[PDB]
């Protein structure tokens, strides 16, 4: 077999890294306890949120 | 009675949503201004009405 390329550890190296991204934007968005934390999660959501924010105060 | 007169076309002409006059009319049956729709499916036409009549 062809030993200077582990094309399956590659393949599974590149699911870990995808799986970490998402488990770190899910353990920060247990830890702020707001669903919107950063830009680009809902964009429009976040507007609304701001412009109530704003009339509630 | 006319200082809690004005108070309540005050509520009407401000009664507000997210930028959005409610009690204005706009969402009447007849009003030609605006319509106001609930998307309230995941797939093409799966809209509803609702109709908010004129409150000044």
């Amino acid at each position: 077999m062809i030993i200077n390329h582990n094309l399956a550890a590659i393949n599974s190296h590149r699911v870990l890294k995808f799986q970490n991204e998402e488990v770190s934007k899910n353990m920060e968005k247990l830890s702020s306890g707001m669903r919107i934390n950063r830009a680009g999660d809902d964009a429009s959501g976040l507007a609304v949120s701001e412009k109530m924010r704003t009339q509630v105060n | 009675v006319s200082q809690l007169i004005d108070e309540v076309d005050r509520i009407a002409s401000q009664a507000e949503f997210n930028k959005m006059n409610l009690l204005q009319g706009d969402f009447a049956r007849g009003s030609r201004a605006t319509s106001m729709w609930f998307h309230i499916g995941p797939n093409m036409h799966q809209r509803e009405r609702v109709f908010i009549a004129t409150m000044t």
